[PDB]
């Protein structure tokens, strides 16, 4: 082994383990990569890395000279965080004030400089606010993880090929919560260009399930479900969507904590659930599924993930 | 008021 | 690459990262044991395993038989909490009801059985309630931290060679936290029969600095200054005691994220501010010395770490 | 009252 240069070097390399309990009835099998194990949690930390490295690559941007904007009240405003705070580059994110404490905190102990928007407005309030910003700034520069090639780049050169060779090369089929579409349609990619009868199977949620003819709209499952079809996902490559619902997700996130040992975040739940339904089809019977656990469900402690456990906890009297 | 509130 | 069986396998093997401009000053080298990158992101994932393993190995437990119970408001509870989800044990935990709320969402999110005690009595109420229980409980099993050897042997077994393969047998000294002393005392002993040479460095609170003649205080520094010497403690493998203050700690876990990215918990900034001390005295040009981070910084939004930033994301409002 | 709230 060897010392890493810095926490940029510790992206990646996420663990595969195999779902034990939860997985009953499953004729397949089904392995989940934790992205939930990256230096910051989730699978972001690649992304957040990979484009801000293209872009100093491409001479685009400059430490200390150069402004990062980027309008997210996700995993991304982290992962962009502390890969920016390793490298010496100004952050200014947006989002809706509605997102909750915590999630500020966070960035903010990274030295974020952080821009709330109108809590009515959204996501969409957010981004016009960080190009209005990005005008304003004479050297800013916007991400755009959407529309950003170097977001489902990195996944084809690095989460891909992890994958390809934790599994053996024995991998069936790749199970993907679909955000952005970075992951799904660049580790996709890499998978099919190994094995064209890889299976990728995206995840969406039934309450704005657009890749399924579905209207967009309102859902629980974080990280997902963004109603709208990004530049980045390449659907060509989707062999399949799998709806799941905010409550069996949340449900799954709940039984891989107690039968598992795993704390996911909700749209780990999510892929959990379809890899399962999938595993569960007899025609795949000794087939090895992969899903991908996102992020670890210790960051959504506030969200309904926990509503449950969280006011039996604050109903809790102590005992003598 | 289009639903635009996901956190990505 | 290979696929884990469960959790548990999941254990361990924590990265190792340079710390660069926090160091700055430092004629030494100062590398980073990431144990906030352990499954639940704490170094107790690793005891709470060998706790349980080795009981299960000495044939004192069964799964679904017995009943796992030990006083912790601490990292110990997740890292056995997790553990027993996965092979199927019932834990109880018993801690001050004074513990923050979010720090129970995550033992029940595991199905721990919480028991809160009289936040007046401390760990002391804690710990009498833990015993009430054994006594009570008829295949109760208490684990006990501080006394259980399983502790530092799995430092010795792990940690400790994971250091020396990390950093390529060329560690000069090896900054510990002192809890319960595991970490310190089973690596340290461990790096201590490679190279005799190896200096051992064990941090205390200096508003606690018994090790050092002082006499047990209250500080902030969770995970560390226990108050007393630990059975698991040796005391004389220990090259010298490195005192640091709870606002230095949580300066330099302040100064880790801001400058190096690495969001650490209060303990990692008192490793990190002693190892760098270390590091920066003229005769140690050249060494190397690897400090722990015990935690990642996330699980403490609501303590005193994040106090400036916190008031700071409330008293923001949004911008139109 | 001994300082005895420790998390560890
Ligand atoms: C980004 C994200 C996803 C989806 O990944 P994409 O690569 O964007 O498709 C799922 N869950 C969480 C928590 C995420 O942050
Ligand atoms: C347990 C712990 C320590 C100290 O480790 P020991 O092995 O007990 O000496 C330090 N920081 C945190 C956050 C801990 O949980």
């Amino acid at each position: 082994s060897r010392i890493a240069k810095d926490v940029t070097e510790l992206i990646g390399n996420t663990p595969l383990v195999y779902l034990n309990n939860v997985a009953e009835g499953c004729v397949g099998r089904v392995a989940a990569k934790l992205e939930m194990m990256e230096p910051c949690s989730s699978v972001k930390d690649r992304i957040g890395f990979s484009m801000i490295s293209d872009a100093e690559k491409k001479g685009l941007i400059k430490p200390g000279e150069s402004v990062l904007i980027e309008p997210t009240s996700g995993n991304t405003g982290v992962g962009l965080a502390f890969t920016a705070a390793a490298k010496g580059y100004k952050l200014i994110i947006t989002m809706p004030a509605s997102m909750s404490t915590e999630r500020r905190i966070i960035l903010l102990a990274f030295g974020v400089e952080l821009v709330l928007t109108d809590p009515a407005k959204g996501m969409k309030g957010a981004i016009a606010k960080a190009e209005e910003i990005l005008a304003k700034t004479p050297n800013g520069y916007m991400l755009q993880q959407f529309e950003n090639p170097a977001n489902p780049k990195i996944h084809y050169e690095t989460t891909g090929p992890e994958i390809w060779k934790g599994t053996g090369g024995k991998i069936d089929g790749f199970v993907s919560g679909i955000g952005t579409g970075g992951t799904i349609t660049g580790a996709g990619k890499y998978l099919k260009e190994q094995n064209a009868n890889v299976k990728l199977y995206g995840v969406e949620p039934v309450e704005s399930a657009i890749l399924s003819g579905g209207k967009p709209g309102p859902h629980k499952i974080q990280g997902i479900g963004a109603g709208f079809i990004p530049s980045v996902l390449n659907v060509d490559l989707i062999d399949e969507v799998v709806q799941v619902s905010s409550d069996e997700s949340i449900d799954m996130a709940r039984q891989l904590a107690l039968k598992e040992g795993l704390l996911v975040g909700i749209s780990s739940g999510a892929a959990a659930a379809a890899a399962i339904k999938l595993a569960q089809r007899p025609e795949n019977a000794g087939k090895l599924f992969v899903a991908i656990f996102p992020s670890f469900g210790e960051r959504y402690l506030s969200t309904v993930l926990f509503d449950a456990t969280r006011k039996e906890a604050e109903a809790m009297t102590f005992e003598a | 008021t289009e639903w635009s509130d996901y956190v990505i």
